[PDB]
């Protein structure tokens, strides 16, 4: 369960918690239930210029539901929030040289002998927790290695 | 040599007297700087292209593997 | 435990983003090795001339040479070139393979804001 949106929620300042409340909270008024409904973020989006059928609404919905309540709660909203949130612009071809700067041995695989001499590399105290952990999400295969295509698949959306 | 050889040999030879025999002690000079800088950029190019080839090979190989495991 | 739970999420990306950055620092750091090392290369492959006490045989000799070594480092250049230039082909092909083998209705984030507050 660990998704770069998840962080994204846990940085935002108390600032920014405090007025997406408000602007959740005016989003559900007239909601019976207090929460997103197809019926409020119709409204909203006919606001932006656009009126989504029933279908797309609800499916927008369910592109953040967890609780399968079909509706938007504030935390789903949060979520909701720094999806689109991010101005995100790096290329394959950026992250490709970086690649070969991970694999030390030139072997075109990303092992874990590497990657905890890289993730040492940068001045964070690392513990055994950090490797056993960024080795588990990037090994899609778990093959003792993190290949091309999901070291890709593994940076998606870094800074 | 065959006929052909030494054509090639004194052709050859015939390009190194048309280009320096005429010049004087000082336009002589000068010639040397210009093939030396012609030789080092062409030196040069070498090492670019052989940097990059270098890089290549790897990006071969990544994506052998990458065919590989698919 | 999910054994995948182990820490934050704050944490992973923490982390992430600063592989990144001693990556594109290294990978810097590399290329300016890669510069020294071409310097170095150029020093000893193209030795800078010493004309200074050459006679005129000496001098027409050494023009000549340099003329013959301009034929020659050329035809090595080329054949590296090829070399390279297959390799683009080579490469354009295995990716062409990888990729061969491996509307909507979405909301603004700032868009939404302006709409709700005030
Ligand atoms: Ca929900
Ligand atoms: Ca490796
Ligand atoms: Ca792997």
């Amino acid at each position: 369960m660990d998704d770069i949106y998840k962080a994204a929620v846990e940085q935002l300042t108390e600032e920014q918690k405090n007025e997406f409340k408000a602007a959740f909270d005016i989003f559900v008024l007239g909601a019976e239930d207090g929460s997103i409904s197809t019926k409020e973020l119709g409204k909203v989006m006919r606001m932006l210029g656009q009126n989504p059928t029933p279908e797309e609404l609800q499916e927008m919905i369910d592109e953040v539901d967890e609780d399968g309540s079909g509706t938007v709660d504030f935390d789903e909203f949060l979520v909701m929030m720094v999806r689109s949130m991010k101005d995100d612009s790096k290329s394959e071809e950026e992250l490709s040289d970086l690649f070969r700067m991970f694999d030390k041995n030139a072997d075109g695989y990303i092992d874990l002998e590497e990657l905890k001499i890289m993730l040492q590399a940068t001045g964070e105290t690392i513990t055994e927790d950090d490797i056993e952990e960024l080795m588990k999400d990037g090994d899609k295969n778990n093959d003792g290695r993190i290949d091309y295509d999901e070291f890709l698949e593994f940076m998606k959306g870094v800074e | 040599q065959t006929e052909r050889e030494k054509k090639k040999k004194i052709l050859a030879e015939r390009r190194k007297v048309l280009a320096i025999d005429h010049l004087n002690e000082d336009q002589l000079r000068e010639k040397a700087k210009e093939l030396w800088q012609t030789i080092y950029n062409l030196e040069a190019e070498k090492f670019d292209l052989q940097e990059k080839f270098k890089q290549q090979k790897y990006e071969i190989n990544v994506l052998r593997n990458r065919i590989n495991d698919n | 435990a999910k054994k995948k739970s182990k820490i934050s999420a704050s944490r992973k990306l923490q982390l992430k983003t600063l592989l990144l950055q001693i990556a594109k620092q290294e990978l810097e750091r590399e290329a300016e090795e890669r510069r020294g090392e071409k310097g170095r290369a150029l020093s000893t492959r193209a030795q800078p001339l010493e004309l200074a006490g050459l006679g005129f045989a000496e001098l027409q000799d050494l023009a000549r040479q340099l003329h013959a070594r301009v034929d020659k480092v050329d035809e090595e250049r080329y054949d590296i070139e090829a070399k390279v230039t297959k390799n683009i082909t080579e490469i354009a092909d295995l990716t062409q393979k990888i990729f061969d083998l491996r509307r909507r209705v979405r909301i603004s984030a700032d868009a939404m804001m302006q709409a709700l507050l005030g």
